């Protein structure tokens, strides 16, 4: 077997490859899509839920970890909760210490760094979970996008996971308005983004979108299928 | 196959390391003790003596370890050594902690512990050495253990262990009288069993290795058969089974 | 493969190293225990010294607490160090409770030991089950098997080792609640259920009887040929 | 017969380690080569310089360094485990004269870190350093000494030594110089180096291509052999 | 003061070929009387004794262990150990714990296994090793038995003269102290009998 | 029996464990050394002989001393030889300083044998590549013993390992008397380097120590140019 | 070739799956069927005993156990794995009534449970713990400050909130028949009529006494499992 | 190939070499190029930097970091493997200066980080750092130094390197540079149209330039190209480039 280089992250393949890592990457693309969307002063996140089976409760992508960050999961539940569980103690670790809110690109600057560590050294397995981070500080809102090759990007947006190339097509089409809307408008983009993920046969439901928003003055809020209604009803038709 | 380190389940539950360091001790010296009524000895074969071994020792197959505690070894030499040092270890210990000599009993399984503990885990090779106690206890009297690489242990009155011990145990099973032995007879019997197990039409004295234990005078008193006191026993065996042979 | 690695779940989702630990016990030798009204009891095949072995120190059945007993099938040191700790670990459970061990206490705590031995590699697991008898302080008769997988169970009454199967059926077949009615009752079923392997008799059979706090002691090879003139004697009546 | 080449800790039969060979083998793959001469007060060593553009800097690509103010190095092999070598005697060297109060001998200091090289060739917890050294120095009663360490950690001293690629005839060449049998002044020390390099290279060297290091017993400071000295001794050479 | 919350009294003597070694019998706390059983004399072996002088549950875990190490070391030589081994053991038990020293001065005596030489060795609290050619004294009655023992002592004393120097040195420097004393017990030990006696001196 | 001669914490299913036979392998390879006790001492020598004469052989000492009386040679690798050495010093200097008194050399061929099994106690550590020789003089007896990369040691009136050992064997055992004096003893071990020397033994060619009552001592190169002239 | 990444935990599938959790996870059909049903008026968790002898001690074998007088759980999967989940589960109950002085939400036990579960592959581990992933499912039910709630645990570490959830051997089919089974307005006796109807329908023998454990929490009374004569009064109705 | 023997770092070739490292070089060979040049007062630094998407935001993965106040952090290969490199690069600095108390040399830093590097390149539990680094600083009474040093650990110096797909590329076009006299004012232009030059449009299209200098033009601290010399270095380009 050629392929004898993916057994362990710390081999390189003849070509200078790290096969291992390059699986860990793919492996986010498992999991359901997150787009996010950031405004002049308002950045959003907006998921979409699954759900095991109807009789049960959909699966949450949208996770709070202090008031003016918040965090989207998108691969394996065990990474992504750690890294959640990581990311808070960090955050109350800086308020404690400093008083201030963990700016967003030091945070994702200890998130690359921690979850470097695994894919150097021989042990624990890469964090195969990408991650969408919407904050606020100094300069404004930020949206970084951590990829499980223990890489972060700062993005206007991106949508990662299954069939989440449709949507980064739709915001390569829609760039052109996402830095002048308000909250409804690109709370309305992200939920097109979704929709051109999501099939034809499939809809945006209550149960099957969650929408997190922040901002400068507005804590990094999750919205529900009660509470993601009154956002939906502002939501058009899709162009079918 | 199931053949990696010990800590190994065969499907059909075999240990496998452990089973060779079973039948590894079929590659030692032959060396054997018997339990006479008002004594007790080990008998032990010196597999290596070529031309110019010093013999700047008291006993090679033969370890004591205590005023009360001797054993003979049989395994490889490193694991042999390791193992006669925790054993004197383990005696001293309980007999600093207890004032009181450590029962054989007791000695036994502490070493039958330590072995199961360097075959029950850790990734290390098993103590490839079978042992065999003799010592004497107010509980039991006089008393001899055959340890075993395994981690087992078992009171016998009779026992060889090494090379050839397999003849060498059933004859002696077969010419064994339980509880009419004097230390005389069980030597005659030792030596007579050497003949038979040993690659020698004439067993030489510096070939064979014994150590008798005895009680006396409220003390347990252990020697090594000088070689003057072994070629005398050899030499009486030696006209016994000419006395044998020419009745034959 | 899937097999050599104690702590890798194969792909239909067995951990086989323990599975082969666990049939590791049926190469060992039958040991029955049966609970009664006011008794339990112990019946192990007992293998039979060729010449010179010992007896007094080749115990199967031993004693963890003067409120609990067990006997074993397995490799002899595994057995050995379990006793050991298991013991060492009643005592300590009395230095912080004060209070005599519950069966059910002792027979979880073995649970346990085996389980962390049988977690993680470097560590092989116990290869042996071991049946846990004794009265609680109400003196309720208990009886507990403990498994290498790290489990346990309660039973009426039990048997491990090569044969358990044929103990199993023919204790279905035959316990009854009025054959633990009396002592020599539940004597009776466990010594006929040791003879159905052990067909021999006379010897190669260990037994010992637990009444309600008597410290108990083994039935001394007097008695087993006592018990056993019994044994033949009912059997000879019903037929 | 082979297939025991794979680890540092396992005999082969015969009871050969096949993998310090391999390191040993790799000292050759640095391309380079280097010879140290010992004369009666005085060790010379030179090294050639190989630079595949004037694009760096020739001031740091030194081959040979200086372990104390008295004992000077050179070394060849995988330049990184080089620098680590000197780094490591560096560190051996000063922690002797803090515990024993006076400088390190020569002998004792190959000593000591070929100790480290066969505790690092005993256990599999590390690659065992391929690359060869040479250590020289004045030492009282003894007068100059020249020794050699090698990743096997063998050390042994020198009248004259060499490395590199062309090891083998180097070593011919000073064992034809030395059969003669003659005093071996400091310059005709040198220039026996210098010869032996242009020999065993056939190339007639321009001044620039060699570093020099020299140390005498009126110079116990290791001196590096400055461009001006090593025209002066090797242009004389030319002439001489 | 710590030496007078138990206290003791220890000598060792040797003579023309031979060696006594005596000791003090009683135990008791600081102020109040228990028993007369105490041990401050044990056996390193046929010919090697040893005195110990000190608080007596140190007294006795200093013996103890080195009982321990002593059997350890005959069994790892298999050759009697020669007493100035003894002493240099002994003096590295005690310093082994020099920041949490055992408040106890012990005392060594015997002959050298050859040539049948007589030897005997002081230490001190902390481990300081001595040695005399003449006597030496461990306990709290130093004082007296050593300018008593200055004043008796001859050299190449005979072995019944050396019993009777040891039992009226031993008896009269323990009529000088109290809080060591009633019954004192007297270990001769020659070459070829070691006579274990027990000297009638008073009760009080 | 392949996948068995890989790891030092497994059992051959037949023998024992292959990686110590392998270790044993690269012993007798190593430069011939040959021990020899007499009556009333004890001597050890090894060739040193190397290409490249430019090489400092007063530089390295293949025969050693521990303490005052106890000396040794070796077989097989260096760096393994010098780290035993220190191994070595550091035991009976241990043992020195907790009894005060010079170390028996059985306690000390002891001690380095457990040291040396130690490194074959687990996976990743390989064996000693070296054997020892050890010399001793104590309580009127000189001791001679051999230490393994097994751990095992064992004593020898004479003998001789590393290359060509069988054939030195032979010629000691066809040579040694239990009488044998000191210069008599230097004079069969020289011999016996000899006779598998290849090459004309030089007064630095061999070292040679020896060890008697006065303790042990490495003979200078004047003596050992005044002991090759006298065999010639 | 596949063989290159089942071997471990810490290993990627070229689709970037987890082999050994993957396996793990089909090692749950090897327990015995457990249906738990969510309704308004409160939880109740049936499960299968798959008793080997009749003359097994029923009491022993547990399927459904107490974690707190408020909470409920069913099991599937390991005995010994479950154990120790189980006895973590109500340690760390026992630890928030030590630090809050509360009654602590179902949600967060699962998410406790959950924290020691998926802790196979951390470093952590050092003192003592899983290398290997924790091989039981879990079914949490009981009733909080949001009324009654169940929750179902995953060996991976993953937690849902289900109406009605099966797991064990029969999952796939007892979750299709809960599918169109289940209302939102079922009553508590319903629901458990419901329950074992899926369960005759599912398990391989006949329902007696000694073939299923019962369990109901409520937020009237605390945890009942449900007696040898509630049993059979709620058995002989079906 | 070298099968059986590439498995580990810690393991030789029959010819004598450590695979591993020979694939970190490959690594690198396939990552962007970065080049830097040294004026007669500081240094300057250039990347090319691929926008995979303009979804980025500018500024993304920011690569011309500084280690130090004085000493700057361009570098080649994995982003991941450049922000743990700079991240102990930068405790190595903060401990250099917390212990001594002034700043650190460049040569210094450059040896303590190349040993560190190697101190992951052999051992076997961890993987060498896979990713080349440059180092750059100015100091009044030092001077200024410029330093590659790749995953083979080798820190060596050069006046002005280049390292990636286009690293033999760069090496020609900055030969034919003159260096050593000119300033950071006639040198950013050189870099500008070397960069410019050396990517490829027809393939891997899609790059953005960033610069960033060390020197006494802005008192010997390392920092981004202004935005006005920026875009006056990106007007020379496309008139340089025509």
């Amino acid at each position: 077997f050629r392929n004898q280089y993916d057994n362990d992250v710390t081999v390189w393949s003849p070509q200078g490859r790290i096969h291992q890592i390059e699986y860990a990457m793919e492996a986010v693309k498992q999991g359901s899509a997150t787009v996010g969307l950031k405004s002049k002063t308002h950045a959003v996140l907006v998921a979409l839920k699954r759900a095991q089976s109807e009789l049960a409760a959909h699966q949450k992508k949208i996770l709070h970890v202090d008031n003016h960050i918040g965090i989207s999961i998108a691969g394996l539940t065990a990474d992504a909760r750690l890294l959640c569980n990581f990311m808070r103690q960090e955050c109350l670790d800086s308020r404690f210490v400093f008083d201030r809110p963990l700016p967003v690109s030091r945070l994702v600057s200890l998130i690359g760094s921690k979850t470097q560590i695994p894919t150097q050294r021989y042990g624990r397995r890469p964090y195969g979970v990408g991650l969408l981070i919407a904050g606020y500080d100094d300069m404004g809102p930020h949206i970084f996008q951590t990829c499980p090759s223990a890489n972060y990007f700062d993005c206007r947006a991106m949508s990662i996971g299954a069939r989440s190339q449709s949507a980064r097509t739709y915001l390569e089409r829609h760039m052109s308005e996402f830095m002048e809307c308000n909250l409804n408008e690109l709370v309305k983009h992200g939920l097109r983004a979704l929709r051109e993920t999501l099939p034809a046969e499939q809809d945006l439901t209550t149960k099957n979108v969650s929408i997190g928003i922040v901002g400068k003055d507005l804590e990094f809020t999750i919205y529900d299928d009660d509470d993601v209604s009154p956002f939906l009803e502002g939501l058009e038709e899709r162009p079918q | 196959r199931y053949d990696s380190r010990t800590t190994i389940f065969s499907p059909e539950g075999r240990l496998y390391q452990v089973e060779y360091a079973m039948e590894a001790i079929g590659h030692a010296g032959t060396c054997l003790g018997i339990l006479a009524n008002d004594g007790v000895l080990l008998a032990a074969e010196r597999r290596n003596i070529h031309k110019l071994l010093d013999e700047v020792f008291f006993s090679e197959k033969i370890y004591k370890l205590n005023e009360d505690m001797a054993c003979s070894v049989a395994g490889i030499t490193s694991d042999a050594n390791v193992l006669t040092n925790e054993l004197r270890l383990i005696a001293q210990r309980y007999l600093l902690q207890y004032q009181e000599p450590i029962p054989c009993e007791q000695l036994v399984t502490a070493l039958c512990d330590i072995k199961q503990a360097y075959t029950q885990f850790g990734g290390k090779r098993p103590f490839g050495v079978s042992l065999l106690y003799i010592g004497w206890d107010k509980h039991y009297g006089f008393q001899l253990y055959q340890s075993d690489p395994s981690g087992n242990y078992g009171g016998w009155k009779a026992t060889c262990i090494g090379n050839n011990s397999a003849a060498a145990v059933s004859m002696l099973k077969q010419d064994y009288k339980e509880g009419e032995m004097t230390l005389k007879s069980a030597l005659a019997l030792a030596i007579k069993v050497l003949n038979k197990t040993m690659d020698v039409s004439k067993l030489s004295a510096e070939k064979v290795e014994i150590a008798t234990l005895t009680r006396e005078n409220g003390k347990t008193v252990i020697r090594v058969l000088k070689q003057k006191e072994v070629e005398q026993l050899i030499k009486k065996h030696e006209e016994e089974e000419a006395k044998a042979e020419r009745e034959k | 493969s899937y097999d050599r690695a104690i702590t890798v779940f194969s792909p239909d989702g067995h951990l086989f190293q323990v599975e082969y630990a666990q049939e590791a016990v049926k190469k060992g030798s039958t040991a029955v225990g049966v609970r009664g009204r006011d008794i339990v009891v112990l019946g192990v095949e007992k293998k039979s010294v060729a010449k010179l072995q010992d007896e007094r120190t080749v115990r199967k059945i031993c004693a963890l607490d003067d409120n609990v007993c067990m006997a074993f099938a397995g490799l002899t040191a595994d057995a050995r160090i379990v006793i050991n700790r298991a013991r060492v670990e009643c005592q300590s459970h009395r230095l912080t409770v004060e209070d005599p061990v519950t069966v059910e206490y002792i027979t979880r705590y073995i649970a346990s030991l085996k389980q962390r031995y049988t977690q993680s590699n470097g560590r092989r697991p116990f290869g042996i089950s071991a049946l846990i008898v004794g009265f609680d302080f109400d003196g309720t008769p208990r009886l507990y098997q403990t498994d290498p997988s790290g489990t346990y169970h309660a039973w009426k009454a039990n048997a491990i080792g090569r044969g358990a199967k044929s103990v199993r059926e023919f204790l279905e077949k035959n316990y009854t609640d009025e054959a633990i009615e009396t002592d020599d009752l539940t004597i009776k079923l466990v010594i006929k259920a040791l003879l159905e392997v052990v067909q021999s008799g006379g010897k190669n059979i260990e037994l010992a009887v637990m009444r309600r706090d008597q410290s108990l002691k083994i039935l001394n090879p007097e008695e087993i040929e006592k018990y056993v003139a019994e044994i033949e004697k009912e059997k000879e009546e019903n037929e | 017969s082979a297939g025991f080449d794979r680890h540092i800790t396992i005999f082969s039969p015969e009871g050969r380690l096949y993998q310090v060979e391999y390191a040993f083998k790799a000292i050759n793959q640095g391309g380079l080569t280097s010879v140290a001469v010992r004369g009666k007060d005085c060790a010379v060593i030179v090294t050639q310089k190989k630079v595949p553009d004037k694009l760096l800097d020739s001031s740091t690509v030194t081959h040979l360094f200086k372990i104390t103010e008295n004992i000077g190095c050179v070394m060849t092999g995988m330049t990184a485990d080089s620098r680590s070598q000197v780094q490591r005697a560096r560190y051996e060297a000063a922690n002797w004269k803090y515990k024993y109060g006076y400088e390190i001998p020569v002998d004792m200091l190959c000593k000591r870190i070929a100790d480290i090289s066969q505790v690092y060739t005993q256990n599999a917890e590390m690659r065992p350093l391929g690359c060869c050294m040479i250590l020289i120095g004045i030492d009282e009663e003894q007068g100059p000494q020249v020794y050699k360490c090698d990743p096997a950690g063998y050390y042994c001293g020198f009248k004259a030594t060499a490395a590199g690629v062309k090891q083998t005839e180097s070593t011919s060449f000073l064992e034809k110089k030395v059969k003669k049998k003659f005093d071996w002044t400091f310059e005709q020390t040198v220039e026996t180096a210098i010869t032996c390099l242009s020999t065993v290279l056939s190339i007639d060297f321009k001044p620039s291509e060699i570093e020099v290091g020299v140390v005498t017993v009126e110079n116990p400071k290791f001196r590096i052999l400055t461009e001006a000295e090593i025209d002066a001794h090797l242009v004389a050479l030319a002439e001489r | 003061s710590i030496m007078s919350y138990n206290g003791g009294a220890v000598m060792a003597m040797k003579g023309k070929n031979c060696v006594a070694i005596a000791a003090d019998r009683r135990f008791g706390i600081q102020a109040q009387m228990v028993t007369t059983d105490f041990q401050k004399i044990f056996p390193m072996g046929d010919r090697l004794y040893i005195g110990l002088a000190g608080l007596a549950t140190d007294v006795q875990t200093v013996a103890q262990r080195l009982k321990f190490r002593l059997n350890l070391y005959e069994l790892k030589e298999g050759r009697q150990i020669k007493p100035y081994t003894l002493m240099s053991m002994v003096a590295n038990l005690l310093y082994e714990k020099r920041f949490g020293p055992y408040y106890t001065e012990p005392v060594i005596a015997g002959l050298d296994p050859k040539t049948f030489k007589p030897f005997i060795c002081s230490l001190d609290l902390i481990g300081c090793p001595m040695v005399t050619d003449d006597f030496v004294v461990s306990g709290t009655c130093a004082e007296q038995m050593y300018g008593m023992c200055e004043s008796l002592w001859e050299p190449n004393m005979d072995p019944d003269h050396l019993f009777e120097t040891i039992s009226q040195a031993m008896l009269n420097a323990v009529d000088r102290d109290a809080v060591s004393g009633m019954g004192v017990i007297v270990h001769i030990i020659e070459k070829d009998k070691i006579t274990t006696r027990t000297l009638k001196a008073r009760m009080d | 029996e392949r996948g068995y001669s890989f790891s030092l914490t497994t059992f051959s299913p037949s023998g024992k464990l292959v990686q110590i036979e392998y270790a044993l392998a690269a012993v007798a390879g190593g430069a011939p050394s040959v021990g020899i006790k007499a009556a009333n001492g004890v001597v050890l020598a090894t060739e040193k002989k190397q290409k490249s004469i430019l090489y400092d052989e007063r530089s390295v000492h293949k025969v050693e001393p521990i303490t005052k009386h106890i000396g040794l040679v070796y077989s097989g690798m260096g760096p393994d030889y010098r780290v035993l050495v220190h191994r070595a010093r550091k035991l009976a200097q241990q043992y020195y300083l907790v009894y005060q008194e010079p170390i028996p050399t059985a306690q000390l061929v002891q001690r380095v044998a457990s040291v040396m099994q130690e490194y074959t106690q687990s996976g990743g550590v390989r064996p000693f590549g070296v054997s020892l020789l050890i010399c001793g003089w104590n309580e009127g007896r000189p001791y001679l013993f051999q230490s393994d990369p097994s751990g095992a040691y064992f004593a020898w009136k004479a003998t001789a390992m590393g290359k060509n050992y069988v054939n030195g064997k032979t010629f000691l055992e066809k040579r040694y008397n239990e009488d044998l004096e000191l210069e008599d003893a230097i004079h069969t071990a020289i011999l016996t380097l000899k006779e598998s020397f290849e090459g004309q033994m030089t007064e630095d060619n061999i070292e040679v120590g020896i060890c008697n009552e006065a303790g042990f001592r490495r003979l200078t190169p004047t003596e050992v140019k005044d002991y090759l002239a006298a065999i010639a | 070739t596949r063989s290159e990444y089942d071997r471990g935990v810490n290993t990627f599938s070229p689709e970037g799956r987890l082999f050994q959790v993957e396996y793990a996870i089909e090692a749950i059909k090897l327990g015995s069927t457990a249906i738990g049903i969510q309704t308004s008026e409160g939880v109740c968790l049936a499960v299968e005993k798959r008793i080997t002898s009749p003359l097994m001690e029923p009491s022993s074998i547990e399927k459904i156990v107490e974690i707190d007088a408020h909470i409920g759980c069913a099991m599937s999967g390991l005995i010994k794995d479950a154990k120790t989940l189980i006895d973590k589960a109500r340690v760390e109950t026992q630890n928030h009534w030590f630090t809050y002085n509360e009654t602590m939400t179902v949600e967060s036990v699962t998410q406790a449970v959950s924290n020691l579960a998926l802790q196979f592959g951390e470093e952590d581990a050092d003192p003592g713990a899983m290398s290997r992933p924790f091989g039981v499912a879990l079914l949490f039910g009981g009733v909080d400050e949001k009324g009654p709630q169940l929750f179902h645990m995953d060996p991976s570490g993953t937690f849902v909130q289900c109406d009605a959830r099966a797991i064990g051997s029969a999952s796939e089919g007892a979750q299709s028949s809960l599918q169109e089974v289940y209302h939102k307005s079922m009553t508590l006796k319903e629901a458990i009529k419901s329950s074992l109807i899926i369960l005759k329908q599912v398990m391989e023998e006949k329902l007696n006494a000694t073939n299923i454990e019962l369990a109901t929490v409520q937020p009237g009374q605390n945890f009942h499992m449900f007696t040898k004569e509630e049993l059979e009064e709620v058995i002989k109705d079906i | 190939i070298g099968t059986g023997y590439d498995l580990s770092a810690s393991t030789f070739s029959p010819d004598g070499r450590v695979f591993q490292v020979e694939y970190a070089m490959k690594a690198v060979e396939n990552s962007s190029t970065a080049i830097g040049i040294r004026c007669k007062d500081g240094v300057v630094f250039g990347v090319e930097k691929l926008v995979l998407s303009k979804l980025y935001e500018e500024g993304s993965n920011k690569r011309l970091f500084n280690v130090d106040r004085h000493v700057g952090m361009a570098v080649a290969g994995l982003l991941a493997d450049a922000r743990s490199l700079a991240d102990i690069a930068r405790e190595e600095a903060s401990n250099f200066r917390s212990n001594f108390g002034y700043n650190i040399p460049l040569k210094h830093l450059a040896d303590r980080v190349a040993m560190y590097v190697h101190a992951y390149t052999l051992y076997s539990a961890v993987r060498p750092f896979g990713c080349s680094f440059m180092l750059g600083s100015y100091s009044v009474n030092d001077g200024a130094q410029l330093y590659m040093i790749d995953p083979s650990g080798v820190s060596y110096g050069y006046w002005g390197c280049a390292i990636g797909k286009a690293r033999q590329a760069a090496k020609t076009e900055i030969e034919k540079l003159q260096m050593k006299e000119m300033t950071c004012r006639d040198i950013v232009k050189e870099v500008a149209k070397i960069i410019y030059i050396v990517h490829d449009e027809v393939k891997d299209k899609a790059f953005e330039l960033e610069l960033s200098w060390v020197g006494e033009l802005t008192n010997g601290r390392h920092e981004i190209v202004p935005k006005d010399i920026r875009e006056e270095a990106e007007k020379y380009a496309k008139e340089s480039l025509k």
